[PDB]
This record gives C-alpha cells, structure tokens and sequence, in this order.
C-alpha cells in the first residue's frame, strides 16, 4: 500500500473499499498497489485466486480486467516495523520487499 | 475455537436455505434443483479450522413434461435453453415454455422477456441461419397476392 | 393465413453451454451467461447435442419434495450438533473466566 | 471428386452347407462419416468416453 | 431465512386459492378456468431467496355447448367476444351469451 | 367464429383435475409449513443457548 | 502430556447416488490425482468433477483431474504415457476412409 | 484497538410481495432520490411511498 | 383518466455511487451524499448500471 | 365504486399470513430480549470487578 508520503507499506488486512475516485484503498482510506481501478459501471468484482482482478461490465460479453494484485514476501517477518493502522513498514532486519505473483 | 463452530453452523444455515428453496419451488416449470458444495479449511495446523461453502451446484435433469393444451407452451427435452432479450439487450436464457403473445404481436415470456430466433426474409420467407437471432413477432399484416410465375 | 398458405415467421433458436453449472441464475425462473458457463453455442432444436421440442407441453420442475422432507431432518441434526459445539465452547470460556 | 476408398473386403468364416437359403449373416466395415459430439460420460472402469 | 418459507407459502396459498375459485364456478357459463404462474427471485447470492407469483394466466379454451331451447340464449365458438356497455359508457367483453 | 343460437358456452373447469391439484397444492403448503417449523425449532436452539 | 499428532480415518463412507454423469466416487483404495493451476499434484476422495471453460475436467475449486491420454487412430489409454489434464473437445470428428471391411 | 469504520452490508434483501400500488422495491443497485422541506437531497432504498 | 386515455406524470430517478459505502447514514432509513461516496450518478430504472 | 346492495363487505384479513407473522415476530422478540439480557451481563461483570 502506498502511504501519503509516497513511501510503500505492507499490510495483511484485506477489507478493500472504493473511493470517490474509483481506486481500490485501504480500509484506513490508504491506496493499495498496484493501482487497481474499478470503473463507475461496475456490476460484479471478481479477485481470482493469482489477484487477477476483474469486472463485468453492462452489455460487454467478456469480463474486463482492471490490474493484478501482487503480494509482497519478506526473508525475515518478525523485523517489519507496525505504523498501526494494520500496516508493516521496511527495515534493514526485514529484508527487502519481495514482490510476487499471489500463488508463484 | 469459536471460528470452527461458526463455520459449520453458517454451513447448515446455507444448507437449509437451499433445501428451503428448493421446497418453495416445488411447482415451478424450468426450475432445477439446487444443492450446496462444502469443502474443508484446513491452514498450516491439522486441526481442521473449519468449513466452507465452495458453491451452488444446480441439478440439470429433465423434469416431467406435462400436457396443457395450450400451442405457445412448448418444453425443451434432454439438452438446450430457450434464448430471450430484455429491453436493454441483454441476453438471457430459459427452460420455461410459457410464453405470451403481447400487444405488439412478440412472442414473450410471463415476465416480458422477449423470445429469439432466426427471422425469416425473402419471398417466400425462409429461415436464413447466416443472421444473428432477433425477437420473434407475429403480425397481422395482411399477406399480399402473388402472381403465378409457374404452374 | 384465410388464403389456405402457410408462412414463416420464425426459428425458435436454442443455446447450449459448455458449463451448465457456471450458469449464473438471475431470477424469474433465468439464467445469465458467465465465463465459467462459457460462450453460448446457437442451434436449431434436433440439430447437434440439442434435443426435440414438446409443443404444448410443459416442463415441470425436477423437485422431490419426499427427498427435501428428508434432507431438511439431516440438516436440522447438523445444525443442531453445531450449536452443541458453540454451546459447548461458551462453557469452556465461561469456566477459564471464572478462575 | 473424394478420392475412392480402396479396402479388403472378406469372406472369413463364412460356409456353405444345407441351411434353409443363401443368407447373410453379418457384415462389418471400419469406416464411418463425419460426426459431431454428442454426449460424454465416464466408465466403470474410468474410461472417459465421448459418444 | 424465513423469507423463502413464507414466500413459498404464500405461492400455495395462492394457487390453492385459484383451484378453490375454478372449483366453485365448474356450473358457471362463460367461465374460463385459470392457473397461477410462478417464478424464482434470486437476488445476487446462490442461496435461492425465494418464490414469487408472476401472474395469473387464464384458459381460453371453448367450453361445451349446452342447448337451452331458449332463443335469446347465443353461445359462441371459437375466438370472439360479446361486447357490452355499462350505465356509465365503459365497454366490456365477455363470453357469456345469457341475454334478456 | 359463428354464433350457435338456443345454446349457451359452459365453463371449461373440469373437476377431477382441480381436485388433483388441489391434493398436490395441499401437500406442498405441508412440506413449506413443515419447513417453517424448521426453522422455528432453529431460532429456539439458538435462543435458548 | 504433548499432542503425538492427528491421525486421519480412512475408512470407506457411504454411496450416495446423485444421479449426475460427472459425478462419479471410489469404493475401496485409492485417489484421484489433481493438478493445480502451478503445476503442483494433489491427491483427493472427492468426486464433484465439472467440466470448465476449457473443456478441461475439474473440481469445484478448479483442480484438473489427471489421467492417461488417448492417441492414435482410433485413440488408446497410453498406460506407458505421464499423467495428463483429461479434457473433453467438442471439436468435430472427421471422416475415416474405409480400410477393411 | 481503534474503531476502524462502520461498514455496511449492501446486499439485496428480499423482494417481499405486499400488494400496495404505491410500494416499489430496488432489484440490484440503485437508490431513490429524495428532499425534504430544506432541499436536501438524500438516499433510501425504502420504498413504502403514500 | 376516464377518457380512455393516459398522462405521463414523471419517472422516477436512480442514483448510483462510486462507493456505495461512504455513505452517510441519517437514520430514518435513509442515506445522504458523503465526500467518501463521491458525487451521485443519476439514471433510470432497468438501464446501464441500475 | 360500485355499490352492491344486499351484500356486505367482509374483512381483508387473511389468517395464514397473519400466524407467520406472529410466528417471525415472536421470534425477533426472543432474540432482543436475549441482547437485553447480554448488556445485563456485561454491567455485571463490570459492577462487581
């Protein structure tokens, strides 16, 4: 998740919810990366079991995807640093954020 | 601990509700039986968490063909789905037979979707397959004369 | 027509998927196409893997109310059983907050 | 214009005895038209067989 | 959810209603039978919310004919409508050829 | 169609079908009414606990 | 006292007829073998297999069921061949010209 | 702990059959639109009009 | 009407939000438009998204 | 409307759905005064503590 400073957290929590500008965020109001948008149209949200998100939208018959959800791994978990608000930030004892494919 | 029984009483929940629904439907042409799909939950521990619901899997077997009389009720045996459009354009399917003929000559269901098929162009009309499907309709459009050309 | 002719007006066309099962049903006795129920296959009735039409007849629907009746006891059980096993816990937690 | 098929055609096992007429009793061939799918299902044995 | 209970109830209700008044004009002339038409209301989940009544369909089909010996008695076969006005000048319709 | 004259168009009800119906919509108010009381027998088991 | 570990109970359960052709469960020994979406095996009793988008055979959770392929004209189980995903093609079936009769 | 948020439900409840002409129910999404005697506009999903 | 013929009176409008949940709840079964809900789309029934 | 002499107008209540209703709220009854009965535990504990 993008922090307003510009600088990455890592959060586990998965209440999604959508702002007036159509982006996925945070329940804490925070917007998750990759910038996942959903468009105003939007009938049906479908988050695959690899974070391939997509949407239906009316009179299209095929699904439209809208961006792909990736997890992060750490070499070591226990050194991330809480800010609250369910979030974990990087420090020098947890590694380096591994960005993977949801089931690689 | 809590979050084990939970699961399985919201599992009967969901299993009784379909059994519910599916009485409620006992007398309903083209409906098809439902019945819930439970799967384990099983995470790192081999205690079992829990249990949940993967899905709704419909029973699509063919019901009793009953007679009624009427000549717009007509019933699709062993595979195949009525094809209807709403008034958006949206496509839908159905196994239900029981279709009306509206104010505007349409063939439609109880609901007021409209019935599909290959319209019929030429003279004389024949069915042309080459065409995407469109509403039927029936008019009374009086039928013209045609002047003999072989006899 | 008073002519004593025949005309056409119309094929009844028929839809075949796939996966039945990923069929998402949306009220009024139906169903939506889905990708997981795939891309509808068009046909004519008695043509291919669609079967022949019944005109005026019905099809009734596939419930068997003595099996329901039965389920419905199994259910019951179950869900019962479950909320033992809720009951069961609160008593657990009940005697760890009483020390 | 298909080309003519050209096969092996056999009498095997067939006899010639005082029966009551000249008759056929059976005939096989291996060769069949073009077909389309029509129903599937899975065997006993786990064969999956489309017909 | 008592909901699709009390849904499917109240479709029983209905069409047992239905049979009731179908049975109770079997000596009615210009009668036409009729059957209640139901349908599923599945609402966004799988779970089946319930069963609604989409409407009555009536059964027009032609009755038997019964002579009377009466002549202002018409009975009418096949498709077609008596039509009739009230006091007030609204147009009717109906099959029901016992005239005075 | 023409008009029969001295006759009169009876209902087309015919009684042994409608009693027929009648038995079946009769058992199907049971089985929803049997799964009302489902329910209820529910509610109370979670009530009580 | 410390938990030794959890032990499964492998024993037969009871038949239940669904009336279903892909639906189809294992008396006795053994298991149906899954393929994940990465490749990885699984082994399971269940048998609510449905056939998907692809024509592929799966689960409810979207596990290929595995099995030996046919090849050949007409095609036979190549008991010598690796397990592979079963798939049903509706693919049209062409013509073979007669060679014995 | 902090109170995160209130979250709602929006999922369609059940179509209830009543027989009021004046009763509309909302099938999928969809809100009525209302004012009050200070022109304020809000949301209902209510709809038992007289 | 009694003339045998009918009078379009209105047609009722559909709001749709972009975040059905930033809605801010004002009792009375009723909801009002919110920041986090973003500006409401208006529609008729049974068309697009409604 | 019409007025129908020599006939009156009985009442528009139907039993059935009347019981069910009862039934639904008997039910939504118990289970608030069972919430009332969990906020009687909670000021307890905190009482007594």
């Amino acid at each position: 998740v993008m922090l307003p400073d510009g600088t990455s957290a890592y959060t586990r929590d998965g209440s999604f919810q959508v702002d007036q500008n159509g982006q996925l965020v945070t329940a804490g109001g925070f917007q998750v990366q990759p910038a996942i948008t959903i468009p105003a149209n939007a009938l049906s949200i479908t988050i695959g079991r690899d974070g391939v998100v997509s949407v239906t939208q009316q009179g299209q018959a095929a699904p439209v995807q809208v961006g792909q959800l990736n997890l992060t791994t750490f070499m070591n978990d226990t050194g991330l640093e809480s800010i609250g608000e369910n979030l974990y930030i990087e420090t020098q004892s947890s590694g380096a954020p591994n960005e993977s494919t949801p089931g690689l | 601990s809590f979050s084990q029984a939970v699961s399985g009483l919201n599992a009967a929940a969901t299993n009784l509700d379909v059994i519910g629904n599916n009485i409620a439907n006992s007398a309903t042409y083209g409906f098809k039986s439902g019945t819930a799909s439970f799967a384990d939950m099983f995470a790192g521990s081999k205690v079992g968490l829990g249990v949940k619901v993967a899905g709704i899997t419909q029973d699509f077997t063919d019901g009793t063909t009953t007679n009624t009389g009427r000549g717009l009720d007509v019933a699709i045996s062993q595979n195949g789905f009525f094809r209807l459009v709403d008034s958006n354009g949206s496509v839908f399917y159905s196994r239900n037979g029981q279709f009306k003929l509206d104010e505007n000559r349409n063939l439609v269901n109880m609901q007021g979707m409209q019935l599909t098929g290959y319209p019929a162009t030429g003279t004389p009309p024949t069915i042309q397959q080459g065409a995407n499907p469109a509403p039927i309709t029936i008019p009374n459009t009086l039928m013209a004369a045609k002047s003999t050309t072989t006899a | 027509y008073s002519n004593e002719q025949e005309q056409v007006l119309g094929q009844i066309v028929l839809a075949n998927f796939a996966n039945n099962e990923g069929l998402a049903s949306q009220g009024d006795n139906v169903w939506a196409a889905t990708q997981a129920s795939g891309v509808a296959l068009l046909g004519t009735a008695g043509s291919g893997n669609f079967g022949k039409l019944t005109n005026g007849a019905l099809e009734a629907s596939n419930v068997d109310l003595s099996k329901e009746l039965v389920n419905m006891i199994v259910a019951q059980r179950n869900y019962q059983s479950n909320a033992q096993t809720i009951k069961t816990q609160d008593q657990i937690l009940n005697t760890l907050v009483n020390l | 214009g298909a080309t003519a098929a050209t096969f092996s055609l056999s009498f095997l096992n067939s006899m010639q005895q005082n029966t009551g007429a000249n008759n056929i009793v059976a005939t096989n061939q291996n060769g069949y038209k073009p077909g389309d799918l029509v129903s599937y299902q899975i065997n006993n044995d786990g064969t999956v067989v489309g017909n």
